[PDB]
């Protein structure tokens, strides 16, 4: 005998589309701060190019993973699959965002003057939901179809023994016992909700994301208080206070270590940014290959027997 | 008063014992929505995290947009703005819409109804 | 563009501060140039060092799709583009690598009334490759993929338990062609 | 579990070139409906 049982698997799929306005920055409305800026070159426009192309990576990242279906497939009013009750999974048009109530407890489980600036995403969490809506839509009703082309559409039983049979098993042994296999994964649905209600350890990994990067601008704020060397951390009083050679000299150290302040934070931004590019090029490949049709690669979705995985939208992130 | 990057955020008068809340003024950045110069030289001016006020106008989550005529219609992306909202250059004028994630395909599931590729 | 940048010194040139100062000056706005040019340098080398990775993960990348897309069949979806796969052929492309995923893509469709078993004599019968359907006056068999219908027949098909288990099963004759060779 | 049958087998060569082989009664579906 056997048992069916879900596993949540939780990547990171975009950060958060950060970007730094270089000499407001360094120089926060300063004449002699921007000429001995601009005296230093053009660090401050390939710095501003730089999280440009970090924000455009990861826009392209979401759109490269949530993207794949062309047709926005909708769920039919009949809503009987066999005894496989997806109401949770499913989202919700009561609530005024069409999110599922898993979606909910993922969202839920996660937690300025100075040129920080934040660029919004280019998908909304309703679209990226509604997309996830045409993913669960497609992969219920037409089974695996819709990612190989026209959504051809094929009964839930027919489509839970075809998969077994992607797994070895015959079909009769689904067709004998559906409804144990229905309520046992009803059942790992309703354990997989009451452990996203339970606690965020899963969620870590996305609240770690988060918080390095809250961590990295924290840090960057904290930096603009350092001196490196100079009389003050403030412009405007060295400004105040000095001759104009004897200030542009406190403002050189000023621009060199907030210079190589920016330059470590694009850097770290840079490799955070290449291992989410990485993260996000294996969660679509997940998706392609678990969701769009039955992976024959074991523990590349989870331990056992795989048959198929259901997306949820999760903030920055992805969930099977 | 100081704020968390260690500037003065607030300040009390020295001649009146009056205290005094220092925001810095609205600033944002200048983002600029065009066609090609082979196309034409129109352009849309996108402020960034700003409302419409203290600046043809549509507001947009990403901040104040000039020049882009808002349409209740979907298209496909062309040219990414923010939130949802895309721009395009067609009659001709730059236009604003919130874009389209494609056509809805409504599936005819039953329990004995199939589709074969014939 | 970054060797025009002075960084502090009295000119970007070399050859200026040597031909204008003595060394006890012109050392430390030499000094200066080498500071900014060599942070240029190490920023250049740390994106060079970063795209490099980028392009090393991109080549990974490609060396696993012609590996098993090009020198075998594939059957992992959307690794080969949009559909059933059948071949790629590469074609050399400068800095680069392009191929060509011919794929198995379904045309037309057509529906049809299913049953997930049939019932002949109080048994049930499943079928062993493919799905029964019905074009509305018979029960015929076919394949998961195409439309080709054939008769169900005893060898289309797989004799498990009895037609009160699985729902959904309809009352059909299953033609054994063993019965007209033994009336042969 | 089934029985057995001929079309549950493939027979190939003879049963001295393959270790741990057991002895038993293969199961023909032909002969009942041949002896019918």
């Amino acid at each position: 005998n056997f048992t069916i049982s879900v596993t949540t698997e939780i990547l990171p799929v975009s950060m958060t589309k950060t970007s730094v306005d270089c000499t407001m920055y360094i120089c926060g409305d300063s004449t002699e701060c921007s000429n001995l800026l601009l005296q230093y070159g053009s660090f401050c426009t390939q710095l501003n190019r730089a999280l440009t192309g970090i924000a455009v990576e990861q826009d392209k990242n979401t759109q490269e993973v949530f993207a794949q279906v062309k047709q926005i497939y909708k769920t039919p009013p009949i809503k009987d699959f066999g005894g496989f009750n997806f109401s949770q999974i499913l989202p919700d048009p009561s609530k005024p965002s069409k999110r599922s109530f898993i979606e909910d407890l993922l969202f839920n489980k996660v937690t300025k003057f100075n040129g920080l600036t934040v660029l919004p995403p280019l998908l909304t969490d309703e679209m990226i939901a509604q997309y996830t809506s045409a993913l669960l839509a497609g992969t219920i009703t037409s089974g695996w179809t819709f990612g190989a082309g026209a959504a051809l559409q094929i009964p839930f039983a027919m489509q839970m023994a075809y998969r077994f049979n992607g797994i070895g098993v015959t079909q009769n042994v689904l067709y004998e016992n559906q409804k144990l296999i229905a309520n046992q994964f009803n059942s790992a649905i309703g354990k997989i909700q009451d452990s996203l209600s339970s606690t965020a350890s899963a969620l870590g990994k996305l609240q770690d994301v988060v918080n390095q990067n809250a961590q990295a601008l924290n840090t960057l704020v904290k930096q603009l208080s350092s001196n490196f060397g100079a009389i003050s951390s403030v412009l405007n009083d060295i400004l105040s206070r000095l001759d104009p050679p004897e200030a542009e000299v406190q403002i050189d150290r000023l621009i060199t270590g907030r210079l190589q302040s920016l330059q470590t934070y694009v850097t770290q931004q840079l490799i955070r940014a290449a291992e989410i590019r990485a993260s996000a090029n294996l969660a679509a490949t997940k998706m392609s290959e678990c969701v769009l049709g039955q992976s024959k690669r074991v523990d590349f979705c989870g331990k056992g027997y795989h048959l198929m995985s259901f997306p949820q939208s999760a903030p920055h992130g992805v969930v099977f | 008063g100081r704020d968390i990057a260690d500037t003065t955020d607030a300040v009390r008068d020295p001649q009146t014992l009056e205290i005094l809340d220092i925001t810095p003024c609205s600033f944002g950045g200048v983002s600029v929505i065009t066609p090609g110069t082979n196309t034409s030289n129109e352009v849309a001016v996108l402020y960034q995290d700003v409302n419409c006020t203290e600046v043809n106008v549509f507001q947009t989550r990403a901040g104040c947009l000039i020049g882009a005529e808002y349409v209740n219609n979907s298209y496909e992306c062309d040219i990414p703005i923010g939130a949802g909202i895309c721009a395009s250059y067609q009659t001709q004028s730059i236009i604003a819409y919130t874009m389209s994630l494609g056509a809805e395909n409504s599936v005819a599931y039953s329990n004995n109804s199939i589709a074969i590729p014939t | 563009k970054q060797l025009s940048s002075n960084f502090g010194a009295i000119s970007s040139v070399l050859n200026d501060i040597l031909s204008r100062l003595d060394p006890p000056e012109a050392e430390v706005q030499i000094d200066r140039l080498i500071t900014g040019r060599l942070q240029s340098l190490q920023t250049y080398v740390t994106q060079q060092l970063i795209r490099a990775a980028e392009i090393r993960a991109s080549a990974n990348l490609a060396a696993t799709k012609m590996s098993e897309c090009v020198l075998g069949q594939s059957k992992r979806v959307d690794f080969c583009g949009k559909g059933y796969h059948l071949m790629s052929f590469p074609q050399s492309a400068p800095h680069g690598v392009v191929f060509l995923h011919v794929t198995y893509v379904p045309a037309q469709e057509k529906n049809f009334t299913t049953a997930p078993a049939i019932c002949h004599d109080g048994k049930a019968h499943f079928p062993r490759e493919g799905v029964f359907v019905s074009n509305g006056t018979h029960w015929f068999v076919t394949q998961r993929n195409f439309y080709e219908p054939q008769i169900i027949t005893t060898d289309n098909t797989f004799v498990s338990g009895n037609c009160d288990v699985v729902i959904g099963i309809v009352n059909n004759t299953v033609y054994d062609p063993l019965q007209p060779e033994l009336d042969s």
